[PDB]
């Protein structure tokens, strides 16, 4: 043929076939002994999510959410993205004494349901209503965007204490229950309006620890909803959204480490 | 710990630095010994 | 073009000098005219040699940039600038990606075209050379005076004169001469001076003496000729032509790259475009499509191979430069180790190229002298009074004499003033009797008659230096025969006693075996003249016999011979165990060519020619069947009217060949008749002559101290000391390269597949990016490169001088054996543990492997920085990806790990490495800098930015521990197999 008989063409095939069978066999074997050595309720490592991310529902085209008021498919592309994320916080997903329950309608403390172990069901977590989340089809104009702080398994977010000087100095400090968001720009152009848990511009953290998939399942994280009511249209305004808190850092890399980055434009 | 366990998403990327660098030299120094066995 | 050249001359030296001058309108006597002078100038031409058109060095390095593994880089090149221009426009992308990873692979191009550029040099100055041996100037007569002119200016027609001393400045037809001799050597490999005569002696006129030739040189006396070649017309002027226009051609090694470049390509061209279209069908953006492409190419190309065949023939080279052997060619380096045939020149290549004594024959006995250089030999004799009787004849009856200020260099290698036969007698005595100036001044020579062309023998009269006698002893040698007719009494052990019949013959016996040893014989003879007869004023009259000639006392015989190099015999019988055909071809004359055949041992013992069985057997040479003799000689005169098929057939039917008295064409002839074979070339040689079949070989070796100038010029190798035996070291060099490089790019290529496979998984699966494209450079072009540059010092692993040549067009560097193990077997396992610690970093980190399936999708969406793992956890864009790049770091790690036990096992093609052991101290080297290379790559802060580089976790390096290991083994049990049967299934389908 082109290299051998066809005798010899029958023995490279025998070889090869079972040959890669071994090989299959044996990288399927070191795969069995790498996932023995890990646990089912929590990764082995976590100091690449350490400082969590800030993440919102208005899917950005490139950290920017730029449309029309005076126009009807303008938005209808956020306001996809901005359904999907609330139709999860329904009331009727919230169903009986399992696995929900009924918590601190105002920021309260942390909540140990012990270890992560499966010793116990599945972890009951707190109700969030998406009634918590007042004014937010969403703004047509002048947008109601949603925060949200990432997920990280035995993550206790701790709020800055008042010792010393604040960004928003002091007000409606909740020093004790209340992870803060203060979204900012100078370039003051708008109109920052901040919707929660409580009626906090923050985080409750009576959600915490989040125990995992596995041993937390239909679990919510708290949302905090921000509405730009500004008085301005037609241009790019760069609004940042910010976290504070003692295990909340940044990084001029990671541009959404504990952060936003929104490039709003009512351009109508 | 319990709310306090912080080290839990931590890492000494900077030892590791460090000693990941140490053995990169050290084991430079021993290549050229056993090359300049003779040269 | 050159087929012209490599025919035998045509002249006119058997015109009559009067009819020469019609052919040139020439006067004999006036010479030509000032203004005929310079019309035929205008006319013909300068006499002067023009370079042949070289290719500028433009061209050169270029015509590197595109072969093969350049394309395809400058395909991605190309295609980097694409994808960047594409985004550029589109989406403002404020990334270097595309845009750096194009500049870095065109400087991959341009760096790599140097070192192809270094490896395929050609330098070459054959003409200028040539130019070299045409004089500045030169004498003619003109209007019946002469004057002294630019060489250049000299035409076909006008009288030259020429003296000892000069080169000759044309081809001349010798009208006129006194005592005229030449070094026709240029011609003839020969230095010995050749007389020049207006008379007629052959009708070959490179063998008549009434020619005179450029090229060569005026050794003494006078002579004046007329010009009838000038500047590419003359004999050698085209040779210079034939010799500098020999298309130079394709080495072996060339060729041996060159084919698995074009496998490699092959298979990158066919993966690139067949994964291309399977990305397409998938529904992949044409702005990915060609990303993937991209990535595809660099995977396939090694980009570091051809820079590290380069580096360890390079070394390869410095070794030989540090055994006398100079290479001026990179490849030529290799072509040695590939030879099958040796094409050899005989004097001052086998021979030392001196006039050495070889025999002596006294007291009825034939005793051997040692005739190499350093004496490697021992006595034939010392005590016998004969011995002391002859020696003294040899020294006395002698009028050479040592050059000033040589008492620092041996005696055999000194410069001496006189005739060859003189010199080697001097040479001769000096070694065994100490100092011969110190003979000659205890022994006055009062009266001599030097050697005669009608004598034929030289006497001298000197004063006994004996006190008890002060007399007059008469000494001579001459011709051997002339001597015994002038003899009445032989020295016999020390008594003289009369010359009877018996020892007349035993004289004709010991004279016929010394001359059949091809060895030039004289005789030797004395007489202690009476004391009465001859007072201690008597006067000798030189002029007219004053004293007896006859009834004298014969001495003894002496034989001699330009001997071989002490070498010479062992390096040919080594060749000939190698399975290399050695022939001889030579200007010199056949007795003697074919004597140092059999003493060399180019045709071996018992060994005859058609001519030999014919005289044993009492035959005519035509009742003789040719294929009864192994052995032959061929006269050039007799070469020169066979045809090239007849040429085929001598080559065919012979082991040993002698090919004698070849002019330079005649040798190119012998070199390409070899090479239309099929067979590798070898040329050794150290004239002028040799030129030709030195640039036509696949590989020339000039001898360097005896070498010419042009010789060295032809050559691609030069042995610095003269030093024969280099020759075998270079065939054996060129043999463990030939196999190292094979271990070197298996070692190389194996790393291609854990690569390529990522990329492919890539599309196949939709999970993220495990490596990639700079992390593969990091590889190719960094790790892998000290490491596959050491296994060019890997010691044999058998006799390799004892298998045969390897053939050509069947035994190649890269073959389907080599593809199987490398692409199929070991990289494929390499594979395995790059992606084993890829799913290890992903899953430790949250990501298991099960739900990486699919969801490249989200996880390269730099607008999702919430993407969920598998523990619930959500992740940032900037994050995950640090992972991942985490994940090439590893993967990359882990090739590093992979290739330790892959540097291991290419060690050995055959044997264990329990066997051949870990002796390569270069290779520990570069397992050593590979893996501190990898470290600081990994752990050097800022490498995150540049190279995408992040800190591995200790456990981290230990992923493919376990697959570094199965190929270790793997491969230890296969070889097993190999060695434990000789058969061949294992054999024949991975033995590289
Ligand atoms: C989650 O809540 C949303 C609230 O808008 C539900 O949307 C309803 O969709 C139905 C049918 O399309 C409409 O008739 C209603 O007007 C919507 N609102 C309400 C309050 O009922 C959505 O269906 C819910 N999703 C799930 C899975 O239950
Ligand atoms: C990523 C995976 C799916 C690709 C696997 C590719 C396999 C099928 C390839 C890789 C190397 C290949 C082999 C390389 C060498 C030879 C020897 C040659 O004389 C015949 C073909 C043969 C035997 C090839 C057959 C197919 C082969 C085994
Ligand atoms: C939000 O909606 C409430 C009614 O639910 C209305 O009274 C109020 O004006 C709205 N706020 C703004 C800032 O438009
Ligand atoms: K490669
Ligand atoms: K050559
Ligand atoms: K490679
Ligand atoms: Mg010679």
């Amino acid at each position: 043929f082109l290299g051998r008989t066809g005798s010899s063409w029958f023995k490279i095939f025998l070889f090869y076939l079972i040959f890669y069978g071994c090989l299959a066999g044996i990288f399927i074997g070191t795969i069995q002994v790498l996932l023995l050595t890990l646990s089912d309720f929590e990764p082995k490592y976590q100091d690449r999510v350490a400082p969590p991310g800030l993440s919102h529902a208005p899917y950005a085209i490139k950290t920017e959410i730029s449309f029309s008021i005076s126009n009807p498919k303008s938005y209808e592309s956020f306001v996809k993205s901005m359904h999907k994320l609330m139709d999860l916080y329904n009331e009727s997903s919230q169903a009986g004494n399992s696995p929900f329950e009924d918590c601190s309608d105002t920021p309260a403390d942390y909540i140990k349901r012990g270890d992560l172990d499966d010793s116990q069901g599945q972890k009951k977590a707190c109700r969030f209503s998406r009634m918590w989340l007042k004014n937010c089809g969403y703004a047509e104009g002048k947008p109601c965007v949603v925060a949200k702080l990432n997920r990280i398994i035995g993550f206790y977010p701790k709020p800055l204490k008042n010792t010393t000087d604040l960004p928003e100095e002091l007000q409606a400090n909740y020093n004790q229950y209340v992870l803060p968001l203060r979204c900012a720009a100078r370039e003051k152009i708008g109109s920052i309006e901040y919707f929660g848990l409580g009626g906090y511009a923050g985080f409750p953290l009576q959600y915490y620890p989040y125990y995992g998939k596995r041993l937390q399942k239909k679990y919510l994280q708290p949302l905090l909803a921000i509405q730009f009511t500004n008085l301005t249209q037609n241009m790019e305004l760069r609004i940042e959204c910010k976290v504070y808190g003692e295990n909340i850092d940044y990084s001029e890399k990671d541009r959404f480490r504990g952060r936003f980055e929104v490039k709003i434009e009512v351009k109508s | 710990e319990g709310p306090d366990n912080d080290e839990r998403f931590t890492y000494d990327y900077y030892r590791l630095r460090v000693v990941g660098l140490i053995v990169a030299a050290v084991l430079c120094v021993i290549g050229i010994i056993i090359l300049l066995a003779g040269k | 073009l050159d087929e012209l050249k490599k025919e035998v001359s045509m002249d006119d030296h058997k015109l009559s000098l009067d009819e020469l001058h019609n052919k040139y309108g020439t006067d004999l006597t006036r010479g030509l005219t000032n203004a005929r002078a310079k019309e035929i100038l205008a006319r013909d031409g300068p006499n002067s040699l023009t370079p042949p058109p070289t290719t500028p060095e433009w061209i050169k390095f270029c015509r590197q940039l595109f072969g093969g593994f350049s394309i395809l880089l400058w395909i991605g090149a190309i295609l980097c600038f694409l994808a960047y221009g594409i985004q550029a426009a589109t989406e403002d992308e404020p990334a270097n990606d595309n845009l750096y990873l194009g500049v870095v692979l065109s400087t991959v191009v341009i760096v790599t075209g140097c070192f192809s550029y270094y490896q395929e040099a050609k330098s070459s100055r054959i003409m200028d050379s040539f130019k070299n041996m045409v004089p500045q100037q030169a004498l003619v007569i003109r209007d019946g005076e002469k004057s002294t002119i630019n060489a250049e200016f000299v035409v076909a027609g006008d009288l030259v004169e020429v003296k000892g001393g000069d080169r000759i400045p044309a081809d001349l037809r010798i009208i006129s001469a006194h005592g005229c001799k030449v070094d026709n050597s240029s011609l003839t490999g020969e230095s010995e001076p050749q007389t020049r005569s207006p008379e007629f002696s052959s009708e070959n006129p490179l063998e008549t003496r009434n020619i005179a030739f450029f090229s060569t040189n005026c050794v003494e006396g006078t002579a004046r000729g007329v010009v009838v070649y000038t500047g590419d017309r003359t004999v050698m002027g085209r040779i210079a032509t034939l010799a500098s226009g020999l298309e130079v051609g394709r080495t072996p090694i060339a060729i041996e790259i060159e084919h698995f470049i074009h496998i490699i390509t092959g298979v990158a061209v066919f993966l690139g475009v067949s994964f291309f279209i399977l990305s397409l069908i998938l529904g992949y953006s044409w702005l990915e499509a060609v990303i993937f492409l991209i990535g595809i190419i660099v995977a396939n190309v090694p980009e570091g191979l051809l820079a590290t065949v380069t580096v360890c023939l390079t070394l390869t080279a410095k070794r030989m430069a540090r055994k006398n052997c100079l290479v001026k060619n990179l490849e030529a380096v290799e072509t040695l180790g590939s030879t099958s045939t040796i094409c050899s020149d005989k004097t001052g290549t086998l021979t030392q190229n001196r006039m050495t004594v070889a025999h002596m024959w006294f007291d009825n006995q034939i005793h051997e002298a040692d005739t190499t250089e350093n004496q490697s030999g021992a006595a034939f004799d010392k005590t016998s009074a004969t011995w002391s009787a002859l020696s003294r004849i040899a020294a006395l009856c002698n009028r050479a004499v040592f050059q000033a200020g040589q008492d620092n260099v041996p005696i055999l290698k000194r410069s001496v003033a006189g005739d060859a036969s003189e010199s080697a007698l001097l040479k001769c005595i000096e070694l065994c009797c100490g100092s011969v100036q110190g003979m000659r001044d205890r022994n006055p020579k009062i009266v001599e008659i030097p050697f005669n062309s009608t004598n034929k023998y030289q006497l001298s009269i000197h004063e006994n230096e004996k006190s008890s006698e002060s007399r007059y002893l008469l000494v001579m040698k001459g011709a051997p025969e002339r001597i015994l007719d002038r003899c009445s009494t032989i020295l016999l052990n020390g008594a003289e006693e009369p010359l009877k019949e018996d020892m007349k013959e035993a004289f004709q016996n010991a004279y016929l075996e010394l001359g059949g040893l091809g060895e030039r014989v004289l005789g030797f003879c004395h007489f202690a003249l009476p004391e009465d007869k001859y007072n201690e004023g008597y006067p000798f009259d030189a002029d007219e016999p004053n004293f007896p000639t006859t009834d004298l006392c014969f001495v003894g015989l002496m034989a001699m011979i330009d001997p071989p190099r002490a070498a010479v015999p062992d390096a040919v019988g080594k060749c000939r165990s190698a399975g290399i055909k050695v022939i001889m071809v030579t200007g010199d004359h056949p007795i003697t060519a074919k004597a140092i055949a059999k003493g060399v041992g180019i045709i071996s013992e018992g060994n005859e020619t058609i001519e030999d069985i014919a005289a044993r057997l009492n035959i005519p040479i035509g009742q003789v069947n040719p294929r009864d003799a192994k052995a032959c000689v061929v006269h050039g005169s007799d070469l020169k009217d066979l045809s090239t098929e007849v040429l085929d057939d001598i080559l065919h039917y012979h082991t040993e060949i002698v090919f004698a008295r070849t002019s330079p064409q005649q040798k190119l002839i012998i070199v390409e008749g070899c090479q239309r074979q099929g067979a590798i070339v070898a040329v050794t040689g150290d004239g002028v002559n040799d030129s030709p079949a030195l640039k036509k070989a696949d590989i020339g070796v000039a001898m360097g101290i005896s070498g010419s100038d042009v010789s060295k010029q032809a050559a691609d190798m030069i042995l610095l000391d003269d030093n024969f035996a280099s020759i075998v070291t270079g065939v054996e060099e060129g043999r463990l390269i030939f196999d190292n490089l094979k271990k070197s790019i298996a070692y190389t290529l194996t790393s291609n597949i854990p690569e390529i496979t990522p990329f492919l998984v890539f599309i196949i699966g939709n999970v993220p990016l495990p490596l990639g494209t700079v992390t593969i450079l990091c590889i190719d072009l960094g790790t892998d490169m000290v490491p596959a540059i050491s296994l060019a010092y890997e010691q044999a692993e058998s006799d390799i001088m004892k298998r045969q040549p390897r053939n050509p067009k069947t035994d190649k560097l890269v073959n389907e054996r080599l593809i199987s193990m490398a692409y199929g077997q070991i990289g494929m396992i390499q594979a395995l543990g790059g992606f084993f610690s890829y799913f290890v970093i992903l899953a430790e980190n949250g990501f298991l492997p099960m739900d990486l399936i699919g969801k490249r999708v989200r996880w390269d969406d730099r607008w999702i920085s919430d993407v969920e793992d598998s523990f619930g956890q959500q992740w940032t864009y900037e994050q995950r990806k640090i992972v991942e790049f985490t994940c090439h770091t590893s993967f990359f790690i882990s090739i590093v790990v992979v290739q330790w036990a892959d540097l291991i096992i290419c060690k050995t093609r055959r044997n264990s490495i329990f066997q051949q052991g870990m002796k390569n101290k270069i290779l520990i080297f570069g397992l050593f800098e590979e893996t501190a290379l990898a470290a600081f790559l990994s752990y050097c802060p800022g490498t995150d930015v540049a190279l995408r580089m992040y800190p591995l976790k200790p456990s981290w390096w230990f992923c493919a521990f376990p697959y570094s290991l199965i190929i270790f083994l793997y491969d230890e049990m296969r070889r097993f197999i190999i060695r434990r049967s000789p058969g061949g299934w294992v054999e024949q389908e991975t033995y590289y």
